[PDB]
Formats: C-alpha cells, sequence, structure tokens
RNA sequence: GGUGGGGUAACGGCCCACCAAGCCGAAGAUCGGUACGGGCCGUGAGAGCGGGAGCCCGGAGAUGGACACUGAGACACGGGUCC
RNA sequence: ACGGCUUUUCCGGAGUGUAAAAAGCUCCGGGAAUAAGGGCUGGGCAAGGCCGGUGGCAGCCGCCGCGGUAAUACCGGCGGCCCGAGUGGUGGCCACUAUUAUUGGGCCUAAAGCGGCCGUAGCCGGGCCCGUAAGUCCCUGGCGAAAUCCCACGGCUCAACCGUGGGGCUCGCUGGGGAUACUGCGGGCCUUGGGACCGGGAGAGGCCGGGGGUACCCCCGGGGUAGGGGUGAAAUCCUAUAAUCCCGGGGGGACCGCCAGUGGCGAAGGCGCCCGGCUGGAACGGGUCCGACGGUGAGGGCCGAAGGCCAGGGGAGCGAACCGGAUUAGAUACCCGGGUAGUCCUGGCUGUAAAGGAUGCGGGCUAGGUGUCGGGCGAGCUUCGAGCUCGCCCGGUGCCGUAGGGAAGCCGUUAAGCCCGCCGCCUGGGGAGUACGGCCGCAAGGCUGAAACUUAAAGGAAUUGGCGGGGGAGCACUACAAGGGGUGGAGCGUGCGGU
RNA sequence: GGUCAGGUCGAGCCCGGGCUCCGUGAGGGGGGAGAAGUCGUAACAAGGUAGCCGUAGGGGAACCUACGGCUCGAUC
RNA sequence: UAACUUCGGGAGAAGGGGUGCCUGCGGGUGCGUAACCCGCAGGUCGCAGUGACUAGGGGGGCCCGACUGUUUAAUAAAAA
C-alpha cells in the first residue's frame, strides 16, 4: 500500500493500523466473491 | 569525493611548480633510462620504479626531463617502456583491479556468504568496466575486447 | 564535479563582496575568466588582477573595490542578435544601462554596449552590475 | 533539495517531457482535456435545459441555518434523465403545478454545483410554461394554462 | 529491397513472375480517442494559454456505398446503373 | 412657477437619390411637441443605522454570513448608488494563479527525496596550443498571396468604413560572402578532478574454524521440614510421591554483563567474549604511476529490521492464538499462573518499517569559539611505554554561535545561505491507496492506479487563558489531622417539590 | 445489342472472431450526506495500560496481544 | 482456436479452405535413371474426388464422485 503519513494522525479519526486491517479484510472478501480466491 | 564511498580524503603529493629539473640532480637523462629499464626487468611497476627513483636514487620524477627523441614531449616512464619494447600488453590499473577480481572471486566461491566481500567484488568490475570503456575509445586496447571472468583467470596467469 | 570555472568565480567575487572582503583568488584560472576580468577592469567594477602560475591552470588574484552589487554567469549561454539586447537588459538589470552584459562575440569578449557600437552580436556569458 | 533541472541548452526535449508529465496533476486542464464534465453532464454542455415537472418536494436546510427550500423534480426533454431544481421567490412553489414544462438554468454555485445552504440542488427554475418566473412571482404576469 | 516486365498521361510494389530478409519502434512503432489544415481570432504587461463556423486560399462530400458512358477536364449536387 | 429660444428626433410636403422603390441628403409648414429602463443598497464594493409586515416560518446567500418579536442583510414604501438604450442570470475560454513556474513555483516539521547502492541511453563536463566554420553572429540575392495588425495623409459631416504610401505578421526556408570568442568535430601537449600503487597505523566491516564466560532450565544423590510463588489485595499454580532453600555431579539451548563513551566501522538494513585463517572499504603521509578515464542517472541489476511462508533440524528462557485465576456493571484487555506457532542453525521465497537526519547525490565560495576519534608534524616532560601535556594540518563525529535564511520552531563550513549540474516526487481535504485492468508471489501480500460523488476547509508554527488521575511552592476549621456538641431514627413548628 | 464462357472492380446478405462504447439485471459490498437514536469509551494531560509505523494472530465495535523500530513522550 | 486452470491441460475446443485423373519439373537420404517420402506448374472430367471400404457431431450451465480401477456370475455399474 503507498504511504500517507497524513492519515497516521489521530485527530478526528481512528487508527490507521486498523483501518488497513479493515480494507484489507474487505479486498480478501471481495476477491472471494469474485472467485479469484 | 569518492567514486562510491563518497568521502572527502585529501591526501596525496603536492609537487612544486616547475619547469626545469633540479641542478642538484646526479644522474643524466641516458643514466635515469638506463635506470627505468633496468628496474622495470627486475619487475617493478611504473608506480614503484617511480618511487625507487625518487627515494634510493634521489630523482624528483622523470617528467621533469624534456624527450631527447621528441622535443613536443616530457620524459615519462611509460615512454620509456614503449620505446625500449617493454611496455606492459595492457594497463597496469586495469590488471591491477583484473587481478584482484579474480582473486576475490576465488574467495568468494569458498565464502558464498560474504555478501560485503560480494558488493567490494561488483564495485571492482564496475571500475574495470570504467576503464574497459575509457581505453576502448581511446584505442589502448582492441575494439572487441571484453571483461569475462573466466577468461580473466589466464589473463591473470 | 568542476563544471563551470566562470560561474565559480562570479559566484565567489559576490560572495566576498557581499561578506566585505577586499581580495580574491579565483582558481582554476581560464583564459575566459581573463577576458571578463579585463572587461569588468575596464568597466570600473574591480580593481587590480595579476595572473599567477603553479604549475596547474593558474590562479587569478583580483581586488574589489566595493562598487558589485551583484556578478553572476549566465546558463545557457544564450546567443543574441544586435535587436534582442534590450529583453536581456530587462531580464538580467535593474534599470536601463545599469549594468553591462558579458558576451562573447566573434570579435572577442566585449560588454554588451560595444557588442551594439560594433553592430555584432554573440552569446551571453556573463552579467555584472 | 537541488537546482531546478534540467537547465541544459541541449535539454528541450526532457524540459518539455517534465511540464506534459507534470501537467496531468492540474485537475482543471485533466478534466478539460478528458472531457469529462461532458461524459456525466446531464443538460449535455447546454446552459439552459426544459423539462416536465414530476412532482414538489421540500429540502432541509443544512446548519447551522434551518427551513425548508422547495424544489421540483424534473425530466429533461433531452435524455430523460431527472434531476431536482430550486424554485426561487417567496412563492414561487405555489405558481408550478404537476406535469408542467419548466425551463432550467444553473445555479451560479463554486465551480458547477450547488451553492448556499442546499447541497445536492445544481439547477434553478426560470420559466414555467414560457412565462419567467420571477414576472410571475411578483405578480405582473398570468400563468398561462399547459 | 532488387532483376525482368505490364499498365498509366506520367515515375513508383501501382500490379505481376522470380530472387533475398528486409522495413518501423521507448527520440512513443502499432492500436485507440478527438479533429477538416492554414492566414487568423479571444485573452494576458509579456512569456504564454485557449479557439480555429461566417471572409480568403487549399482539401473532402452530395441519403450510405459500388460502378461505369461522353468529354481537354467527372467516375459528375440541379446527367446514368445496381444494392 | 413665469417669460422666451431652437427642432437632433416625431408628423405632413418638394427636389435629389435609386434598374424601379425605400433609406439617406438639401429645403418649407406645425409643435417640447414623440421618446428611460435594468440591477443594487452588511463586508468584499458606491449607496439608509428610516418607517410598515413575517418571526428558525417565509425567505436571502458566487464566499463570509442574516433571519429565534427592536432584522441597516427577508417582503414592501419612501430615500440613495452604478451603468444607461441598455442592464441583469447561466454555461465556456483567458487573466486572476509564481495553483503548471524556460522567464518563474515547491519537497525537515504544512502536498511531496525512490529504504539503500551499482550502472545503460539521455543531460551536464578541468587547463593550454593548432585546423574546419556544423551550431552562433554580421552583410547580401529568391521567397513566406490578399484580407486582417500599427502609423501618416486623403474621401464619405468627424468616426466606424474605404483608398494611397511606410512598417509589422506568417514563430520560418533557401542561394552566396565574411568572422572564429563559445559549443561541436579532428590532432597535439598537461595534472588540478577521478582512478592505480607503496608505507606505518585505526575500526562491534563480513565469512569460516576452534576455545571460553557467568546466568537460566531439567535430571540424579545428600541435608532439611511445611510451606513456596505471586499481587495494590488475592487467587489460579507447585508442594507430603518431601516442595522453597543449601551442597556434590550430569545434560541442554539461547546471549556475550560492567568496561561502553551526541565512541568506532559500514551505501543502507545493521555489526560488541577470546584466538587463528580468508576477505571489503576508508583516513593519513607520498616532487610515485595513468592522463578527464568525471557527476547524475529514465528502463534494468544487487543488497535489504522485524514478521510471515516452503523443506529439513533444534527448542533452555520468553511468548501471538488458546486454557485457567483475578478486577469490573460488563473486561473477548491491562495484572497473575500455564502454554502452540515463532524467536535459534541450513538451503530458498516474501521485499515490507516512524527503513527518520521525516533533509537525494557531486563541485566552488561565505566569522569564529569549544569537545572527541584516526593519521601526520613540531615542542616540552618521562617510570623511555604502542606513555603523558600543548600547538598546527587533513579527514570523521557533537554543542554554542556572526553575516545571512525561514511562517516560525530553528538551520547556520556536517546550511535548511548564494552559484554551477542530474534524476525522482507534489499541485485543496475526502472518495482512496479504493474499483477495473496488467505484472510479480506458493500464500499472505508487493508494484502501477483512477472516476462518479462529497466538502470550505483540511494542514503547519507560535501566543494568552483553561485544564491534567504532570512536577513544584503556598493557603483554608464553610479541608484534613487531634478534639467538643450534633443532624440523619420519633412527634411537632416552618419553608420547598408533588397532588 | 441478345446468348454462352472465362477475367476483374464490387454493393447487399449470412457466418465466425477482435476493438470502441452504451442500457438494464433480482440480489450483495463498501462510500458520502443526513438531526436532538443504541452500545461502549479508542485518541487529545503520563487521557488513567504513552502514542504511532511494519508484520502476524484474535475481538459486537471502537480495539487487544506478540517481535522489531521512531519520538510526532510526560515525570524522573 | 474461448471461459477456466492444479500452468500440466482444456484441445482434434469452436471455426474456415483443400483432396480425383493426366502431362512435366524440383527436393531429402541414397553410387544409383534401385526404394521410400515431401512440394511446384499446367491440362481435364463428374451432382459428388478420405467418390466404394475405413471413418468424432458440436457448445454452454447445474448436482455428485478428485482421477485410472472394483462391485450385487442370473432385473441395480452407481452418487456405492
Amino acid at each position: 500500500m503507498k504511504r500517507r503519513p497524513r492519515k497516521w494522525k489521530k485527530k478526528g479519526r481512528m487508527r490507521w493500523k486498523w483501518i488497513k486491517k479493515r480494507i484489507r479484510r474487505l479486498k480478501r472478501q471481495r476477491k472471494k466473491e469474485r472467485g479469484l480466491i | 569525493a569518492r567514486m562510491h564511498a563518497r568521502k572527502r580524503g585529501k591526501s596525496g603529493s603536492k609537487r612544486p611548480p616547475r619547469t626545469a629539473p633540479p641542478i642538484w640532480v646526479e644522474y643524466t637523462v641516458e643514466e635515469i633510462e638506463n635506470l627505468v629499464v633496468k628496474l622495470r626487468k627486475e619487475g617493478y611497476s611504473t608506480a614503484m620504479i617511480g618511487t625507487i627513483l625518487r627515494d634510493q636514487y634521489g630523482i624528483p620524477s622523470v617528467k621533469l626531463f624534456k624527450d631527447p627523441d621528441n622535443p613536443n614531449r616530457n620524459l615519462t616512464i611509460t615512454r620509456i617502456l614503449e620505446k625500449h619494447g617493454l611496455a606492459p600488453e595492457i594497463p597496469e590499473d586495469l590488471m591491477f583491479l583484473i587481478r584482484r577480481a579474480v582473486n576475490l572471486r576465488k574467495h568468494l566461491e569458498q565464502h558464498p556468504k560474504d555478501l560485503h566481500s560480494m558488493r567490494g567484488l561488483q564495485l571492482i568490475e564496475s571500475k574495470i568496466r570504467r576503464l574497459v570503456k575509457y581505453y576502448k575509445r581511446k584505442g589502448k586496447l582492441p575494439k572487441n575486447w571484453r571483461y569475462d571472468p573466466e577468461t580473466a583467470k589466464l589473463l591473470v596467469r | 564535479t568542476l563544471l563551470d570555472p566562470l560561474a565559480n568565480a562570479l559566484s565567489h567575487i559576490t560572495n566576498s563582496e557581499r561578506v566585505g572582503k577586499r581580495e580574491v583568488y579565483i582558481k582554476p584560472a581560464s583564459k575566459l575568466i581573463g577576458e571578463v576580468l579585463r572587461v569588468m577592469q575596464k568597466y570600473g567594477y574591480i580593481g587590480e588582477f595579476e595572473f599567477i602560475d603553479d604549475g596547474r591552470a593558474g590562479v587569478y588574484r583580483v581586488q574589489l573595490l566595493g562598487r558589485i552589487n551583484k556578478a553572476g554567469a549566465i546558463k545557457p549561454r544564450f546567443p543574441v542578435k544586435v535587436s534582442e539586447f534590450e529583453k536581456w537588459e530587462k531580464r538580467f538589470l535593474p534599470a536601463f544601462e545599469f549594468g553591462i552584459l558579458i558576451v562573447s562575440t566573434s570579435q572577442g569578449v566585449m560588454s554588451h554596449k560595444e557588442a551594439i557600437e560594433k553592430g555584432i552580436g554573440g552569446r551571453l556569458i556573463a552579467y555584472v552590475y | 533539495p537541488g537546482k531546478k533541472a534540467p537547465n541544459g541548452e541541449f535539454a528541450g526535449r526532457k524540459l518539455k517531457l517534465k511540464r506534459k508529465k507534470f501537467r496531468w496533476s492540474d485537475i482543471r486542464y485533466k478534466r478539460r482535456v478528458l472531457r469529462l464534465k461532458e461524459k456525466s453532464d446531464p443538460l449535455e454542455g447546454a446552459p439552459q435545459a426544459r423539462g416536465i415537472v414530476l412532482e414538489k418536494i421540500a429540502v432541509e436546510a443544512k446548519q447551522p441555518n434551518s427551513g425548508m427550500r422547495k424544489a421540483v423534480r424534473v425530466q429533461l426533454i433531452k435524455n430523460g434523465k431527472v434531476v431536482t431544481a430550486f424554485c426561487p421567490g417567496d412563492g414561487a412553489i405555489k405558481f408550478i403545478d404537476e406535469h408542467d414544462e419548466v425551463i432550467i438554468e444553473g445555479i451560479g454555485g463554486p465551480k458547477g454545483g450547488s451553492m448556499g445552504d442546499i447541497p445536492g440542488i445544481r439547477y434553478k427554475v426560470v420559466k414555467v410554461n414560457r412565462v419567467s418566473l420571477k414576472e410571475l412571482v411578483k405578480g405582473r404576469k398570468e400563468k398561462p394554462r399547459r
């Protein structure tokens, strides 16, 4: 993933590490749904 | 700075501004040429010949003497060797770099995990290729000359 | 590495003038640098300059009089005709006829004023004001 | 952290390539060249459009403001797309009935979008049955039947 | 690309027979998108950016295509044939 | 209001105009007779702090903002301000915008330097001498239609318009002559940049082999009885099959304590026991050697914390997942007792970090002062030490700081100053590092990478105050400590809430 | 000019395969606006267990834990 | 010559053109004008030239079992 250090700041937003984890889970779910595994 | 380490060392020679050989030099041009030939036959490189001449014989530099056979040139160790038919077949710096690259490859084939020495080898090959490019451009090497580690062993030997 | 001895000389002169030095050394020296220094001395921006041999390209010893506001090389060396000098004057000088644009011409190195007087163009190599 | 490059006399190709490459970061130039607005414009690049009123709605005013904003749903004759158009005027909504043809016209918001405290509305009604809504609201003209 | 011809008002792979593997390309080939080109027009102090319907010159088209006759000139907007 | 005056225009006529008409032009009759609207009125931005209506509704608002019963901001009336036969509204282009930056932008903390090196095309390149005129400059022929553009004069009343001359434009092409400073090309001569070599030294630079250091865990034997561990307090757990603890032995797997230091060596990631072998680089001292061999580098190559994956070994101590005990309203955690993968070796893959100096690399210049490491030189001590002290030169590594720079924090010869080069990256915040497509990978994942739509801010430095289950000084019987009497339990008086 | 044969240019129709798109499709996925809902309190002070990056595993949800790293860390 | 894919496959995917006889040349191996095989040009006949004989029809979804294999000799060969 591309680096956006501006998003690591916690002012009015949740942790970027857990956002990244959620996005990766979403990507895996979409790939599984599409059948690409 | 340095080619790869990018350090700014400044140690080197500081030759005074001169146009003629110093008056206290005992030997003449002919004896200087004979000494150069004798040292080359003994088996020293050009740098070692010049160092020995400066140290033991007290000759500051052969480049201070005008060439008797060419009014437009000054004397030089390589020029003396080439006029006596004793110049090296390939340039000495290239020979030294090839020799130590071959030695490093011999070490690395017994120590495959020495990645730092492998990087040193890569730097040596880069220097070799730079010199090969320069000598190819200047015509001091055949146009078909290429550097290959397998064939470099015979050149080293 | 070293690429522009003339630009190095002009930047060194500008820095020394800003810091208030009276004497500068230019190294390495060249005939283009000598011609430029001759033009500046003729126009009164620098004092006496002398060439010194050191077994190398040489050194130039120059005396400054505190009369230079800014001296700089022009890169790329733009070719300029006789009728195109006004835009370069506006680009490199504060007012009309204030400084001098040093131009290398086919008849030698001379200021843009003498180039206009002779009716010849050249290549802009420096500017001093 | 260095002198801006290229600066050489024979580097015009590299300079032009750099300028062309970095001109794509400009959103305005990229949108104009790729015709992105034309690809999604309901009005197809027109300054005004004609349509038929489908229904009348009211919109919340955005915070910190509060109030009803009367709008209509208009189906464009050009392509059948449905948009929402504001009805400027103190009693403009009274003069607009169902199945009435109207002339919608852009709203002068930032860029080309919405304005004021009504986001999501980009158009306003100007003419109703070929009669201007301003004159209808001010009472100088009487609405025809259509 | 060549060797020999045919055809054309003319030179030409334009076409044919034979002989070779050439030609183009990260300095943007091929493919895709858009677009008649220019003199010019709009704007800006200028560099520049944007447009290029009206007038002039040049190019194409006559519902979409393909063909021919006559004539110096057409495969022809107000001549011809077929789909 | 009164008294006058013309007629551009309007109305009616006569000529002239036109192929014929019309318009236009000249003249007569009548008469101020026929002729002003559009936006705006809170700032930006010129214009009212007046009145009447609505009252978070109706509405206005490009942006900031107004409206809640005293609205200069909504509607209306009366005033006014801008332009004016025009004046508003919407879409599009340029300027605004140095927010596309050749002129002429930025990348430490705000958007942005590839995690780091080697190197190919390209771009940029040290000094001198001779030769050619390709680039370059000057002069001179053939061109680049007209209209359009600028100026002067002349003709329609002046003007718009047109004519006569001068110039410009078509970003240029081409035939010749001249010049040689710079670039290009060919030749010659150099050593300053960069390489090669020699000498004495420095260093946790790397690989292999062999010896150790305590510590910790387990097993056996002897001693010795009742607890041990652990926490804020406990509990799970170990213990009578003899635990914790002490002593004599055996076995194993990680790691090299103090010394140790803004110390040292490496491109970076990283690298501390000792000895031997192999091996990379740098600094210093070099009247040594070659002679521009150089810098940066699109594509490409190599190295690359931890973690994860494949195959084979090992597994002491820690310890994701998991089990149990505590705390809590809940506690899928913080705390405690156990524990699989992993952490360790070998052959490979993955190529990711706040991989940070949030600062790419080469060169020249711009006050100093003060530590420390390596080398060299000079002087003085000496137990003659590879020892100590002081000064100077070079190369690394820190702090303070002048000129100057910056929004500031701060940087300041180890620049974030001025100059000469090269590559990479950024163009308001989200959507989004997402969707689609392509490449690599066993997989996890890696690289490339948008739109629709949404938003007026997001972001940085610094100031005053307020707060902290931050740190310090103080003060208080409406705070405590040490004490005296009470209220809260009952009836009643009185004042509240509720009914 | 008819008829029969070849030779060419060749419209139209049919079949198969590429490319540029355009419309829709029950149902799922996240995203953005919404105003005065429910659960807990993750970050800002040492935010009550310092925060954050990389990898990996768990949890209604913010989040929790392990290894390596930075200070964009308070006290000392 | 497609989706997909375990990268091996799917695949002879799908789909399109040709095929006789006669005359004469060229090529490969070969000492050979011995034998076998592979091309080229022209002429010509029929409705049809692998003319008889020999000799796949094909494609797209879904369920089950991975596959080759075995089974109720005498009603079940399958998903068992």
